[PDB]
RNA sequence: CCCGUCGCUACUACCGAUUGAAUGGCUUAGUGAGGCCUCCGGAUUGGCGAGAAGCUGGUCAAACUUGGUCAUUUAGAGGAAGUAAAAGUCGUAACAAGGUUUCCGUAGGUGAACCUGCGGAAGGAUCAU
RNA sequence: CGGCACCUUACGAGAAAUCAAAGUCUUUGGGUUCUGGGGGGAGUAUGGUCGCAAGGCUGAAACUUAAAGGAAUUGACGGAAG
RNA sequence: UAUCUGGUUGAUCCUGCCAGUAGUCAUAUGCUUGUCUCAAAGAUUAAGCCAUGCAUGUCUAAGUAUAAGCAAUUUAUACAGUGAAACUGCGAAUGGCUCAUUAAAUCAGUUAUCGUUUAUUUGAUAGUAUACUUGGAUAACCGUGGUAAUUCUAGAGCUAAUACAUGCUUAAAAUCCCGACUGUUUGGAAGGGAUGUAUUUAUUAGAGAUGAUUCAUAAUAACUUUUCGAAUCGCAUGGCCUUGUGCUGGCGAUGGUUCAUUCAAAUUUCUGCCCUAUCAACUUUCGAUGGUAGGAUAGUGGCCUACCAUGGUUUCAACGGGUAACGGGGAAUAAGGGUUCGAUUCCGGAGAGGGAGCCUGAGAAACGGCUACCACAUCCAAGGAAGGCAGCAGGCGCGCAAAUUACCCAAUCCCGACACGGGGAGGUAGUGACAAUAAAUAACGAUACAGGUUGUAAUUGGAAUGAGUACAAUGUAAAUACCUUAACGAGGAACAAUUGGAGGGCAAGUCUGGUGCCAGCAGCCGCGGUAAUUCCAGCUCCAAAAGCGUAUAUUAAAGUUGUUGCAGUUAAAAAGCUCGUAGUUGAACCUUGGGCUUGGCUGCAGCCGAGCCUUUUUUACUUUGAAAAAAUUAGAGUGUUCAAAGCAGGCCUUUGCUCGAAUAUAUUAGCAUGGAAUAAUAGAAUAGGACGUUAU
RNA sequence: GAUAAGGGAAGUCGGCAAAAUAGAUCCGUAACUUCGGGAUAAGGAUUGGCUCUAAGGAUCGG
């Protein structure tokens, strides 16, 4: 079937090769998941040596990290914004990694508001925790002004294909700067 | 070509087993085991071939599954298990003790050594790294791993196994002027003092021995064992010869003596 | 499959087959020494071309040179032992001196000859493949056998050989036996 | 001594209408088995789950038809050679200043060797006035 | 000093004719380009390329053959000289 | 043995080939063949086609036994011995065969994985926040069958697990988060969650290892169609009393997570392949070279996708073509240098009629596994079904060209649950003039003569022996043969040696008969036309000999491929003449001499090494070393009766002692290293030059 | 002026008449040659509708 070998190639020289031997199983390929947004579905694989891999066909969740604030939660991932390797995928909302994702916003928020007490009944040593922690609460801007949205720009992280999981990581400083720039142009 | 190979040709056998060409096609595979096929001696060459207790391979399997057989204070009932470098083999049947240490010939010597030197055994340290939680551990040449080493332990060095409880006796830092045995290469079943370890980053280390007969050799890091804290204090029992190497004409020469 | 049994060959013929010289000489060496063919010609000529190659190769080394003195030690001992080589001439250089004549000198038929067991060297030949001479205590049938110097004095007949002290003969038993 | 047409016999290779023929590899295009992945499906079968046939779309892709190309063999009316065989016919071109010195390049002519023009060479029949 | 040559000798070379290079080469090595490998078939066939053409350049094989050839010697012959 | 000889001419010296000559682990064939040891063998042509039989199975006390099997009553009424059938596990991915494909591919040497997977072996490693032990299937089995036909199987009725699917049992704390209440200068807190290990992210140690890491490892926040932290099996049965089926516990089977180790695998660095230019440009549509992101993979990587650049190789021979090409270790021949061969006993690769795709599994793109197509091909009741000898033996075909449808697991080893079973792997014999070793076919007297005290030529004797045949013993798994050995076994010792030759090369007739340019011979030169040294024969002789000849290939001879080492005026061959790029090749020159002390080795000298004093960048090359499979080669030792071989063996005779199984060679490339001649390379010229070690 | 099963020039002096091909894009293109051609040689693939995406500009403002 779908084969890695590089015997099928032509040498840098520009040479055809002829033909060494038949296709080995250890050079095998297989086809790309091409994970949806959707009521969860995932295939194992069964891979050399026995192990076993997760083709994630179909997810709605998954684990994003709040980077700054250092805390992870589970998530709804709302759909596909953009791609760096073929807008086919964000037009079809195929999650990979590196695609930008627009993820539910409420469990950030939800702990941000209990961690903080501010937006974006206490007893007294809440009241104090909460302005012990106050001065650190001021968030950039950007990242800010989605919580409006109740939606927040993300990267995923993990390979869907590879481990079944669509997780990533909130994007903020410059690099939310540059997929913003790239979302709007 | 679609799997492991389980025959090993007569031919094809290390040439330290001393396998005659024409008994057979094929040789004793050494099973897997603490040392690497090509370094082993199996069970079968050592009871059949060397101490020619047993006069085939069935009655080689015969003596083994009579529980006799010990290696390293474990009983073995794998005729092809793969015996190596300072492994002690016990049949307590005929009282007797061996450990494989090689003699200057390049061979592994049958080398007697009483009850209370077969109570323990040398490792080279090949690896000392953590664990899971943090524990560290001693990787020795022969696949053991000891928890919870000396923290002074470091890779080439040599410990001291107790080889009933599998703990460190005591060890012995690869420094100059240690007593060291060559365990590969030509100058293989040599021993001598270290003189200097000459450094090549990203290449091989190479020791400089001094023979008891002020010989010098090279060899290298891989093929250099600690055996001693200094020239004649070896931790054990050495074979017949000390390891000192005899050039052609000398070893006439004593032949000569020696018969007369 | 086993591991292939060596073998080789132990004579060379010559490069022009008919040549009058090496023919009379050949047939001269044989004659003296009861021969069956030029073949056992051959072998010696064949042998001592190889010692000769072997002391050649070890005269261009410098002397005191190990490999010199070790092989050439090894080799002159061997001749002396077989009494090719004189004890007075142990020096790698009277190796190559050697000739074909020292080596049939010590084979069995000529030492069988020499020591009286036999009338002629053709009478040493078929007591030798009758089984009537023993080396030692052990019967040798093989005429081409290089008679060690240990072995010189041993040669006699077989103890249980008609010449030797054992019982007559098949004829002699059927003679006397009618 | 010797050259070449021409005549007889035999062999080898060549050209040649026949859009000649046969065999093998690669390949465009078309058609395309089967497995695998995926999509639904839901015979029946346990307490929502398991799940067969089949279906959607892909993927790897054997194989066939046509065309192209590469490679190896082979027929052929006729044409034009070479060699061997014998020294058959015609002449006498070369070897002597071979009876017109011979040879080279080139170009015409001619049954054949060859002859002639132009320019060379001496390997000349002159190392010389 | 450079040329075009010539005469003598043969240290030397060569199969010899002869050669001051055709020497300093089995006592074999200053640098470097090209070409040949018995005689024919044959500078032919085929493919390519250049040319208006004539042709040039590159360039086989089958088959056939015990010599072909070089220099010199003696003789014989000459429509060569004395 | 570093060798040559015949043929051009009337004669000569050359060039030059033809011919002769020897070997082949080199094939075929002809003739011949007594013994011992050893032993290749359907590669070449057709990786062409195959009848038949066999070549892979496997059970221990320790997974599952209600055989309606056998056996005995025994410590046993849950079973208990042995043990078919089945389920489960493992193996079947090894081995064996062949050489079709394959020309930077394979392969060799040398590297790497800080770029991965790894059954198994061997070490370590898990107290984690209904339990006196959970379910319901299924086989074997019984009995109803369908088909002409297969190692096809269908309904129905049972029943098990180390099969399948689930599921509790536990230390002590401690830490973190939320936090009602509370203290009230920021502390205390009830109550909730989370802790092992795996997965996947993000963020922090990592200032123990490495030459080097984002390494090992740990921590924080979470995540997961939630990994596994034993619902298993055999033997012993012990200890404590709170004598309750009370609590505890000994040696083992099997299994399990992660790490290590081992057996491996997959990629991978550098250098190195034969002929061809009548192959000079190739690659890049539709991946060619690189960048970014992803997918896929066990993992790196244009391995694949999207986007973007326009790159990459080449006269230092790319690309294409050919190969009667698998690579290497090696083989033949060899003064040296070389030339030729390597299908084939070992290693690597590849394939199983041609392709392709997969299942299972740790491992296969497996073919004594499956699926499909193509080509062959078998049975058929015509509906269908089953195939793969380049495994062993055997057959056909092809051809110049290659053996038994034999015996066995006794050895070597391998596989399995395994002390027990299996193995055409392997061993044994059969056929076998492939090659190789040793080695018979006669020896000795007397007469008679010839002869110079003895060499024979004949007719006269008595000895000797194995070829063969055989008791027997040995050998062997059983045999055969060998080795030993009773009895038999030689005068024409018919127990009878052949193959080629006798002009030259080239050793050995100018004998006799036959033929008469015929028949024939003759590698070449030549012989044969009536005394043929050459044909056909007899005699005789010569050469090698159990072997000898012939054909073809190849090597030497061939200094007729020439680097060593040819030739080019006229024998073949200097381009018609200059220019010119690559290539090859290029003047000289830079620390020499002197002095002192000292080590070693050869017989006062000589030869090497030193150490001081005298103003004191890149290669190439060469030395040494490390690492470099065995077999083969060379070579040490060693009475296989000698030898080819083998790696044995030797000791006063051993309830054991004991030398061994050396050593060299490999050679380009890589690695480390000493030397600085020879040959390159760089530097300070618009000074942007060097030193200031503590200059400002 | 159309159509026609199966065959496909057997019809006829003769494929007369008719049929077949046909635009565009991309691929691919032989002999021969006066080197200009032959050439649209030959021979293949695609083409609708809808919903999108990308590329290709002008004038002002430092
Ligand atoms: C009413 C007009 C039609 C009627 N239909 C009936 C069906 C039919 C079918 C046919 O075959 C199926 C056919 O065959 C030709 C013709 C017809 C007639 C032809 C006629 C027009 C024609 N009349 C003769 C010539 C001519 C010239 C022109 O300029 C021109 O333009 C307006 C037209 C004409
Ligand atoms: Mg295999
Ligand atoms: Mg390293
Ligand atoms: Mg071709
Ligand atoms: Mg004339
Ligand atoms: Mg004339
Ligand atoms: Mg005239
Ligand atoms: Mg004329
Ligand atoms: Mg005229
Ligand atoms: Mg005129
Ligand atoms: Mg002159
Ligand atoms: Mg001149
Ligand atoms: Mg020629
Ligand atoms: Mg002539
Ligand atoms: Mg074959
Ligand atoms: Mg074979
Ligand atoms: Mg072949
Ligand atoms: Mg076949
Ligand atoms: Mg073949
Ligand atoms: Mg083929
Ligand atoms: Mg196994
Ligand atoms: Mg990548
Ligand atoms: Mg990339
Ligand atoms: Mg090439
Ligand atoms: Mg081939
Ligand atoms: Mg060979
Ligand atoms: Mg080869
Ligand atoms: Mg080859
Ligand atoms: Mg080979
Ligand atoms: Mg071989
Ligand atoms: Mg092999
Ligand atoms: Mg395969
Ligand atoms: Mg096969
Ligand atoms: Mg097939
Ligand atoms: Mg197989
Ligand atoms: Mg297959
Ligand atoms: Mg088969
Ligand atoms: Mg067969
Ligand atoms: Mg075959
Ligand atoms: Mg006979
Ligand atoms: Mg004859
Ligand atoms: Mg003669
Ligand atoms: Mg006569
Ligand atoms: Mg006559
Ligand atoms: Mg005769
Ligand atoms: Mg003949
Ligand atoms: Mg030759
Ligand atoms: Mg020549
Ligand atoms: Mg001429
Ligand atoms: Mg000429
Ligand atoms: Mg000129
Ligand atoms: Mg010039
Ligand atoms: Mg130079
Ligand atoms: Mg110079
Ligand atoms: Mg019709
Ligand atoms: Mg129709
Ligand atoms: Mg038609
Ligand atoms: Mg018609
Ligand atoms: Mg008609
Ligand atoms: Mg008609
Ligand atoms: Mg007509
Ligand atoms: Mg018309
Ligand atoms: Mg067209």
């Amino acid at each position: 079937g779908i084969s890695r070998d590089s015997r099928h190639k032509r040498s840098a020289t520009g040479a055809k090769r002829a033909q060494f031997r038949k296709k080995r199983k250890f050079e095998l390929g297989r086809q790309p998941a091409n994970t949806k947004i959707g009521p969860k579905r995932i295939h194992s694989v069964r891979t050399r040596g026995g192990n076993q891999k997760f083709r994630a066909l179909r997810v709605e969740t998954g684990n994003f990290s709040w980077g700054s604030e250092g805390v992870s939660r589970k998530t709804r991932i709302a759909g596909v914004v953009y791609h760096p390797s073929n807008n086919e995928l964000v037009r079809t909302n195929t999650l990979t990694k590196s695609a930008v994702v627009q993820i539910d916003a409420t469990p950030f928020r939800q702990w941000y508001e209990n961690h903080y007490g501010a937006t974006l009944k206490r007893s007294r040593k809440v009241e104090r925790k909460l302005a012990a922690r106050s001065g650190a609460a001021a968030i950039e801007s950007a990242v800010d002004s989605q919580f409006g949205s109740g939606r927040l720009y993300a990267v995923i992280s993990s390979r869907p294909g590879q481990s079944g999981r669509c997780d990533g990581y909130i994007l903020e400083g410059e690099e939310l700067a540059f997929y913003l720039r790239r979302l709007t142009a | 070509a679609r799997g492991p190979k389980k025959h090993l040709k007569r031919l094809a056998a290390p040439s330290h087993w001393m396998l005659d060409k024409l008994s057979g096609t094929y040789a004793p595979r050494p099973s897997a085991g603490p040392h690497k096929l090509r370094e082993s001696l199996p069970l079968v060459v050592f009871l059949r071939n060397r101490l020619k207790y047993a006069l085939n391979g069935r009655e080689v399997k015969a003596i083994m599954m009579q529980q006799h057989v010990q290696v390293d204070g474990k009983v073995r009932t794998d005729t092809t298990y793969p015996a190596g470098f300072m492994d002690v083999i016990t049949l307590e049947a005929t009282n007797e003790h061996f450990r494989l240490v090689y003699d200057v010939k390049g061979k592994f010597a049958v080398h007697r050594i009483s009850a209370e030197e077969a109570a323990y055994k040398l490792g080279k340290v090949k690896k000392v790294q953590l664990g899971k939680k943090g524990v560290p551990y001693v990787v020795t040449h022969d696949g053991r791993t000891i928890r919870y080493p000396d923290p002074l332990i470091r890779a080439n060095d040599t410990v001291k196994i107790d080889l009933a409880t599998g703990k460190i006796d005591d060890f012995i830092k690869f420094d100059t002027g240690r007593l060291v045995m060559v365990t590969g290469g030509r100058n293989l079943g040599r021993v001598g003092v270290i003189v200097h370890r000459e450094k090549h980053e990203g290449g091989f280390d190479l020791v400089h021995i001094k023979d008891a007969l002020e010989n010098t050799f090279v060899t290298r890091l891989s093929n250099v064992f600690v055996i001693g804290t200094e020239a004649g204090k070896p931790w054990v029992s050495l074979p017949k010869g000390k390891g000192i190497k005899l050039s052609i004409s000398e070893e006439r020469d004593r032949r000569r003596a020696q018969q007369g | 499959p086993r591991a292939p049994r060596t073998y080789s060959k132990t004579y060379s013929v010559p490069k022009r087959p008919y040549e009058s010289a090496r023919l009379d000489a050949e047939l001269k060496l044989a004659g003296e020494y009861g021969l069956k063919n030029k073949r056992e010609i051959y072998r010696i000529g064949f042998q001592l071309s190889k010692i000769r190659r072997a002391a050649r190769d070890l005269l261009t080394r410098d002397e005191k040179d190990p490999k010199r003195l070790f092989e050439g030690n090894a080799l002159i001992r061997r001749l002396v032992r077989i009494g090719v080589l004189s004890e007075d001439k142990m020096k790698l250089d009277y190796v190559l001196a050697l000739k074909p004549e020292d080596f049939l000198e010590r084979r069995l038929q000529t030492q069988v000859f020499k020591l009286g067991l036999a009338r002629s060297i053709h009478h040493a030949r078929v007591l030798i493949t009758q089984r009537h001479i023993a080396v030692g205590k052990q019967i040798v049938n093989i005429p081409s056998f290089t008679v060690r110097l240990d072995s010189q004095k041993h040669i006699d007949f077989a103890h249980n050989s008609p010449y030797g002290g054992g019982r007559a003969g098949r004829v002699k038993r059927k003679n006397q036996g009618k």
